[PDB]
């Protein structure tokens, strides 16, 4: 229930320090339900620092990637939150960047949209150039077609 | 006082990488030895392949790079990472805070380590637009704030330079030519300035020469050269540097267009 601030305020700790002593699967598992419950919370901040803890390399295993996809989809929600563009267009890249929706057509179809249009409301600077010249050239954006 | 030599074949390569991947941003690394705290030396370049996302810290290859690595050691051109080249093409020469946080991943590789930024676009036939230096137009980004500014110098063998004379064969061209202005405006400057300074010398010599014999101004000033001849002499340099200088441009503007 909405309870689950004075719940959740346990939690926004009981994974600090457990790093070693917990499992990957699980321990970035709850991590992510910290994500969850914070953005329900209201509150971005915990889950702006509970999620930055986690380190990225982890997503050399497969088993992780999969998973990762859950962290990557917060990243996004809390970014439109802050009205940071760029940020989720960098993360929809990254995202977009997985093999299993490499493969599905049904599947990086709409991110590679939203990439487009965060790409497009992003200010223009450094990064979106190279984003974008680089997305021009993504033979994939061919088969879409207004967006293009 | 701390300063870079950056080798020509090292310029080269990197205006050429550059250039070639307008317009989006390309990165490599840099080869070199830091001989003192005031200095680091760049001989040598190589390029870093292009990722989906943009210059960053994963864009560094470890497989490429050491993949690298080995097979110059083969060639004898075993040198530490001393810094990393990168682009902002059209942006002019700045770090991005995604710039910075790379640099940090190069502070912790070593202390001394470099950025350099090129800039192929409007790098143009005059001057080259490059920029090297580390953390701690631009001053948007905090030039001197989160980072600071190096120098920069380009060593240069004897042999190097007798290849590069022979590009341009000016042998019959000559006389057409127009030597770079800015450095006659050094030269048109610094000479009068010159000029002002040995002025009152001959106003010294003038009255101490009109009070006192010669016989004792010579045991004064036999040591140095005559002031006044530093007024005849130095007037001409100025003279018929400036005549020639002033017809050339008057022949160049006629003629040419
Ligand atoms: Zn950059």
């Amino acid at each position: 229930e909405g309870k689950i601030d004075e719940a959740a305020d346990i939690l926004c700790e009981l994974q600090v320090e457990t790093y070693g002593s917990m499992e990957m699967s699980e321990k970035i598992q709850f991590i992510l339900e910290q994500m969850e419950l914070s953005i329900l919370k209201g509150d971005y901040s915990q889950a702006t620092v509970l999620s930055r803890k986690i380190l990225k390399k982890t997503f050399k295993n497969p088993k992780y990637e999969s998973l990762k996809l859950e962290y990557y989809n917060l990243l996004v929600k809390i970014s439109l939150h802050k009205r940071e563009y760029l940020e989720v267009a960098q993360y929809l890249q990254e995202i977009y960047q997985t093999d299993a929706i490499k493969s599905d057509e049904a599947k990086w179809k709409p991110v590679l949209s939203h990439i487009v249009y965060f790409l497009v409301l992003s200010p223009y600077g450094n990064l979106q150039n190279d984003l974008i010249h680089k997305i021009q050239n993504d033979n994939n954006l061919k088969k879409l077609e207004s967006q293009e | 006082k701390e300063t870079v030599y950056i080798s020509s074949i090292a310029l080269l390569k990197m205006l050429k990488h550059g250039r070639a991947g307008v317009p989006m941003e390309v990165m490599g690394l840099m080869l070199g030895e830091f001989v003192d705290d005031y200095t680091v030396n760049v001989v040598d370049v190589f390029a870093m392949p292009q990722s989906g996302t943009g210059v960053s810290v994963e864009a560094v290859d470890d497989v490429f790079q050491a993949k690298m690595m080995d097979m110059l050691k083969q060639t004898g051109r075993d040198q530490m990472v001393v810094g990393w080249y990168h682009s902002h093409p059209g942006f002019g020469c700045w770090l991005s805070s995604v710039d910075v946080n790379t640099q940090k991943s190069f502070e912790q590789l070593n202390s001394r380590a470099v950025a350099v930024v090129v800039d192929p676009i409007q790098s143009v036939k005059g001057k080259v637009v490059i920029d090297a230096f580390r953390l701690i137009q631009a001053l948007i980004h905090g030039l001197n704030r989160h980072y600071y500014s190096l120098n920069i110098d380009y060593h240069k063998t004897a042999k190097e330079t007798k290849m590069l004379m022979n590009l341009h064969k000016e042998q019959w061209q000559s006389g057409l030519k127009m030597y770079d202005y800015e450095e006659k405006e050094e030269s048109n400057l610094a000479a009068t300035k010159s000029m002002v300074k040995i002025a009152e010398q001959y106003s010294k010599r003038i009255e101490e020469e009109k009070e006192l014999t010669e016989e004792e101004l010579k045991t004064r000033y036999v040591g140095r050269q005559d002031p006044k001849k530093h007024l005849s002499e130095t007037a001409d340099e100025t003279l018929e540097n400036n005549i020639v200088s002033v017809l050339t441009a008057g022949v160049n503007s006629v003629a040419i267009k």
